[PDB]
């Protein structure tokens, strides 16, 4: 199941 | 025993020639079962497995938001990864990501992972305890700050410990006839003369899964040391793995060697001899 | 930025058996970074139904493809595996050693 991801 | 879930995603920056191609993978334990590529048409998580076609339209959704939303993020990522490192946006970048988890024989939590590279070197990652990360250089240290006052790492925490976890455990059961056989590996020696003094002994390990195995030489009980030469173990294409390893040897001393194959597969571990 | 360049492995699927069908690799792997050519020939010759592995990579993160198409050997069909990449002068052609 895809992960949740986050800008830089 | 112990199982792991995985994604892999890539973005490279294709500057003057459109937008960054974003590609990502995933895999339970040796095995692939999903892809989203951003230059492709469907523009959807799409199945690389028989066991993950069971899912229904309601996963599909959730899973292809998420990749999508991902792919986006990261573009934005390169065009950030630019500035704090002040270079030329003539140059082509790439920005991987790897997350997973790893869980015991009977599906508990062992180790969760996400991290991440940018232009092949280390970038940012999240710490074993899952409750701190870990940066590269001074730009990833921004991106620590801003992670850390987000408050990233909590729902890290929770999504890997629960529902990694869960997931894999499903996946395991779905994808049971075969993410859980076990393929022996289909042993045999070959004889190559290669100046009339010398000629080449070669193990093979053959159509074996899962992909981890040990091929072991000797000269009269006695470890070689590399003047044996490995491959990389290499996919058949078929969900099985191939692997061998070789001895070059004095003419009329082919029978002083033996070869010993180890694999979770075998009851016990193999030796051959020419 | 700082590049590896790729192992190739070039092979059959199964044990080679002349005029039985089988599939041709070329494994590709532990290169950097993603963009690469890899052609299969039939006889100097580029083949048009070639396929490929989804991009994935390693531990390192070194990335590795599987290019493959099915194939029928014979007694005198020779195959090989073209590679290029930016860390190689000119492409590098593995021929497949039917036994090997």
């Amino acid at each position: 199941r895809y992960p949740l991801t986050f800008g830089w | 025993g112990s199982h792991s879930m995985r994604y892999f995603s890539t973005s490279v920056s294709r500057p003057g020639r459109g937008e960054p191609r974003f590609i990502a993978v995933g895999y339970v334990d040796d095995t692939q079962f999903v892809r989203f590529d951003s230059d492709a048409a469907s523009q959807r998580m799409e199945p690389r497995a028989p066991w993950i076609e069971q899912e229904g339209p309601e996963y599909w959704d959730e899973e292809t938001g998420k990749v999508k939303a991902h792919s986006q993020t990261d573009r934005e990522n390169l065009r950030i990864a630019l500035r704090y490192y002040n270079q030329s946006e003539a140059g082509s970048h790439t920005l991987q990501m790897m997350f997973g988890c790893d869980v015991g024989s009977d599906g508990r939590f062992l180790r969760g992972y996400h991290q991440y590279a940018y232009d092949g070197k280390d970038y940012i990652a999240l710490k074993e305890d899952l409750r701190s990360w870990t940066a590269a250089d001074m730009a990833a240290q921004i991106t620590k700050r801003k992670w850390e006052a987000a408050h990233v790492a909590e729902q890290q925490r929770a999504y890997l410990e629960g529902t990694c976890v869960d997931g894999l455990r499903r996946y395991l059961e779905n994808g049971k006839e075969t993410l859980q056989r076990t393929d022996p590996p289909k042993t045999h020696m070959t004889h190559h003369p290669i100046s009339d003094h010398e000629a080449t002994l070669r193990c093979w390990a053959l159509g074996f899964y899962p992909a981890e195995i040990t091929l072991t030489w000797q000269r009269d009980g006695e470890d070689q040391t590399q003047d044996t030469e490995l491959v990389e173990t290499r996919p058949a294409g078929d969900g099985t793995f191939q692997k061998w390893a070789a001895v070059v040897v004095p003419s009329g001393e082919e029978q002083r060697y033996t070869c010993h194959v180890q694999h979770e597969g075998l009851p016990k571990p193999l030796t051959l001899r020419w | 930025m700082i590049q590896r360049t790729p192992k190739i492995q070039v092979y059959s699927r199964h044990p080679a058996e002349n005029g039985k069908s089988n599939f041709l690799n070329c494994y590709v792997s532990g290169f950097h970074p993603s963009d690469i050519e890899v052609d299969l020939l039939k006889n100097g010759e580029r083949i048009e139904k070639v396929e490929h592995s989804d991009l994935s990579f390693s531990k390192d993160w070194s990335f590795y493809l599987l290019y493959y198409t099915e194939f029928t050997p014979t007694e005198k069909d020779e195959y090989a595996c073209r590679v290029n990449h930016v860390t190689l002068s000119q492409p590098k052609i593995v021929k497949w050693d039917r036994d090997m």
